């Protein structure tokens, strides 16, 4: 429900329409942050295999194909830590520092 | 006589993405590893910079048993058997086929970043066939300089006169790696700590030193400094030149230190000319 | 040297317009929403075979180049690898970028430069030497000239909402400039409408390019 | 019996399975009559085994492996035995076990 | 009357990859194994050491029985039967045939690397495609100062005068056996402790220590020290040199201990020319 | 009887099908009429299995010299057995097994 709130309360703030691969390579990234974070600590794997596979998934399949609001992207940002908003708002600069930071990693982009 | 060139040669400030290694499973991860007060430091392959040099040298005339295709990328050998006494590569770099299994006459290090490798990856979207899909992926990219350590055999030379085309190698030194040199970095020194001497006791092998990243002045190490004081390192024998030049004749007490009656010039090409009048004259060119 | 970056896309598509500068920023802006607000950024002049009818022809030589800052590529690679913009009602398709260097030549030049209130030559050159001395910079100040001689002047149509405004400008070249001060140059650049593709500086060679026809 | 052999075995099976996974993409990967490269890629998986130089390297690779192996459903029921045992013992002990479930797998098919 | 020189030595830290094991597949790997504190470190042959001493024997000047070719890398015999009293390399070295045997008047140690050893292995590749069994190969490397410890018979020496430059090719050491193409490591020390006595008692062994892994700093051990004060090792039988010498400067109440009336020189250059004026001394010379 | 001399045999068995792994890599490795080297490779063989310093060392080699043999029925048969034979053992024990098994595929051809 908080997710859902905060994709419709961010629509009217970003003054933009969406771009299909923004979105995509902003999932792409939480991907490639994933794997990192799985790379240094190999427990994670266990937690976060389905949504591995699924980002994984949804990243081969064409990028215009919309993506499934709760069973994908909620959980995505869930696992990561990371609000909706966030996601939907913060530049590829301010997300990927907040992911390495919430998954301690040493990447700097 | 025995004659020997070492020498320390730094380069300018700029990024690096050059050696990649495995790429572990997205990341062009950067060739990095320890060096002093045990912080993270990227490397560059000796052996990229031999190429290189062998590159330079096929271009410029200079008959080379190895020529670079530049467009099929294959190297082709001009003559099977190696020699040396009529090649500028067999002479210089030597060979091994597995003949003669020369030792080859110069001997380079790895070049060690300034500063030490941080952070600093960066986003790189490679193409695929799926429906003209892009899949990001990873690149570990330094902003640093990079200063490696090389010495010539001068004697083992099969001809003498060849080592004049090697400073100018250095100085002219073409595109390091290529494709994968995805920011065009150059490798031109930008300043040079030359030793000519007659005896194999070297020192000076990684003088330059500056640490404290948040700049890029690239000073020069007080164990250098203190040991050409000391007595070590005869002035005469020393060739120091570049950038870091201009920050030497700043300081204090320089013309009181050793340091000044070193073979000192602002200016590079002074310093090659100089220096191979030095080599004319002691190798009877 | 390297401490800036010019962003090279293989660029392909319709004909293009010679004074295409609001054009193409617009719709870049338009398919990267952070480009609107970035400082030190700048786009050089698309390259090709013009028409008769004040059009150009993208050849294989064309590539839309963007010089950027290297702390700030992360912010503008996403929107533009790959990516594709419409000018008006033509299509735009843009490759894998590659980075280029800010290399040092003897002499620089640029296509079109513009500040506020300067319309007659002498007084651009004033002004340009104004902006010239703001840096730090040492050299001499030349404007490029027609086949008559005169001075060449250029211009942007700035297509604001309904109405569209005029913005005059004159090719400089300035040569003797050392080449840190040369680096200076090329990423400072003057003018200021570098977003506006203008101000952006490139060694002399285009200048007789650009001086041939 | 043994518990820790009891780890050992099932870390066998988990190697095994995620190289079956590996082994199915890449056949998945090819196409028409070209012979699918699989000594090849044994090679291949034994040459980048060897490349490791302690902790870190070679444990990133063993989590990309796993990884890029697909779902394992022995590390879904032995999550904790599995992530216990990887990151305890001697990374040594570990590429040796490695490379016997490499030389393990023939059995499955 | 006997006298023995005994000299712990310490390299330049640098980039080395000196000796290599067994090559499993492709690692040449660097010679390795347990020391101090039950952690790896890295190994370099004494008998490399022992080569690169004979071979500086043989390059200036000087009477040696086996000839390095340097063009065919063969080694040659003057003579089948050897002859201590002539040549340097048979007196100094020793020979077995397999006649006298002789016994050796120099004795080394394998040299242990200062800083213990990890990781940090090389990439090979070569040009581009066409790739054939050679075209990858990885090489091991580490980063540390390599420290040996020897000791000399000098009353065994056939010559009494033999072992001044047998001190001035430890001074100017040429290159070790190892990968010098990619991997040139200067072997030119940079801080000596030396003991010139006529007892057979050798302390004064490994005692320069890593105050920070991963690192470069190289003091020297506090059981060594320790020893020093207490009473033995007699001061005036002690010789320092080198870039240990500032930091021994650094210490507080350095003037109040017994080391400060050993024989220091910062300059390594000074203190062989004591030591040697010494030992001529001794030798009645 | 004795299953332990059962695991024994077969391990014998399964590094006799490995060196004739390698045997067949060597003999498709060479060219022309140039003599495959057998006696040199079998007298390596025994000079690599002599050089060897406890656990990792031998160990290590034991496992890659059984991966470069490639597809081994006898070591498909039993996974558990072997498995743990290599685990446990003393590496000597399994040295002079392994040398055995050097004399001992000669019957083969």
């Amino acid at each position: 429900i908080q997710g859902i709130s905060e994709l419709i309360a961010l629509t009217p703030q970003l003054g933009y329409k969406p771009i299909p691969i923004e979105l995509t390579r902003k999932l792409q990234l939480i991907l490639l942050v994933f794997e990192q974070a799985i790379g240094k600590d190999v427990k994670l794997l266990g937690d976060l295999g389905g949504i591995m596979e699924s980002l994984r998934i949804a990243s081969t399949t064409n990028q215009s194909q919309p993506y499934h609001l709760v069973k994908l992207i909620i959980p995505v940002c869930e696992k990561a830590k990371i609000s909706v908003f966030q996601l939907f708002g913060s530049d590829f600069k301010e997300l990927g520092k907040i992911l390495f930071g919430n998954f301690s990693l040493e990447l700097k982009l | 006589p025995n004659y020997y060139l070492y020498g320390t040669v730094l380069t300018r400030y700029g990024l690096a993405s050059l050696n990649h290694d495995i790429r572990r499973g997205n990341k062009t991860i950067l060739q990095k590893g320890y060096w002093n007060n045990g912080k993270i430091h990227s490397f560059v392959g000796s052996s990229a910079i031999r190429w290189a040099l062998r590159f330079y040298l096929q271009k410029q005339g200079y008959l080379v048993n190895r020529v670079w295709d530049e467009e099929e990328h294959i190297n082709r050998l001009t003559s099977e058997d190696f020699d040396p006494e009529k090649f500028y590569d067999d002479d210089i770099f030597g060979f091994a086929l597995l003949p003669n299994q020369r030792m080859g006459a110069l001997g380079m290090n790895m070049a060690v970043s300034l500063t030490p490798y941080d952070g600093a990856v960066k986003l790189g979207a490679k193409s695929g066939r799926e429906k003209d899909s892009t899949s990001l992926h990873f690149t570990e990219y330094h902003a640093t300089r990079y200063q490696y350590y090389f010495g010539i055999d001068a004697t083992h030379l099969k001809d003498f006169s060849r080592i004049l085309p090697m400073i100018d190698g250095i100085m002219n030194l073409p595109k390091v790696g290529g494709s994968s040199n995805i920011f065009n970095y150059p490798f031109c020194p930008d300043s040079l700590v030359f030793q000519w001497t007659n005896h194999f006791a070297s020192y000076i092998s990684y003088c330059f030193e500056y640490c404290d990243p948040k700049s890029k002045e690239a000073k020069l190490s007080q164990e250098f400094i203190d040991e050409v004081e000391c007595g070590q390192i005869d002035p005469s024998k020393l060739w120091i030149g570049g950038t870091i030049v201009k920050d030497l004749q700043q300081l204090d007490n320089f013309e009181s230190s050793p340091l000044n009656k070193a073979h000192i010039y602002r200016n590079r090409n002074e310093m090659i000319e100089a220096l191979k009048t030095v080599i004319k004259r002691d190798l009877g060119l | 040297s390297e401490e800036y970056v010019d962003l090279t896309f293989k660029l392909r598509g319709a004909p293009i317009p010679l004074d295409n500068g609001y054009l193409t920023y617009a719709a870049l802006s338009r398919i990267c929403p952070p480009l609107h607000e970035l400082k030190s950024i700048g786009i050089h002049p698309i390259a090709g075979i013009p028409t008769r009818n004040n059009l150009l022809e993208l050849t294989a030589q064309s590539r839309l180049k963007i010089r950027i800052y290297h702390q700030q590529i992360p912010l503008i690679y996403p929107y533009l690898a790959g990516q594709a913009f419409h000018i008006g009602q033509n299509f735009y398709q843009l490759d894998i970028p590659d980075y280029k260097p800010l290399i040092s030549s003897e002499s620089v030049y640029s296509r079109l430069v513009i500040i506020k209130g300067f319309q007659d030559s002498t007084n651009f050159i004033e002004a340009v030497q104004r902006q010239m001395d703001n840096l730090g910079i040492q050299g001499k100040i030349e404007l490029l000239t027609r086949q008559d001689g005169t001075p060449q002047r250029r211009q942007l149509t700035i297509n604001k909402e309904g109405k569209q405004f005029k913005v005059r400008g004159f090719g400089v070249k300035i040569s003797e400039l050392n080449p840190e001060d040369s680096l200076t140059l090329q990423e400072q650049g003057i003018g200021g409408k570098r977003k506006m593709m203008c101000g952006i500086f490139v060694p002399a060679t285009r200048s007789k390019e650009e001086e041939e026809t | 019996n043994s518990e820790e052999d009891k780890q050992y075995l099932i870390f066998i099976k988990v190697f095994q399975q995620a190289m079956k996974g590996n082994f199915a993409k890449i056949y998945a990967k090819t196409e028409e009559g070209k012979d699918p490269p699989i000594k090849k890629k044994v090679e291949r998986l034994r040459a980048e085994l060897n490349y490791c130089y302690d902790e870190l390297s070679f444990k990133e690779y063993l989590s990309d492996f796993l990884v890029r192996g697909g779902l394992n459903k022995y590390f879904n029921e032995h999550q904790e035995e599995i992530a216990l045992l990887i990151k305890k013992s001697p990374w040594q002990e570990i590429r040796i076990w490695s490379l016997l479930a490499i030389a393990s797998y023939k059995p499955k098919d």
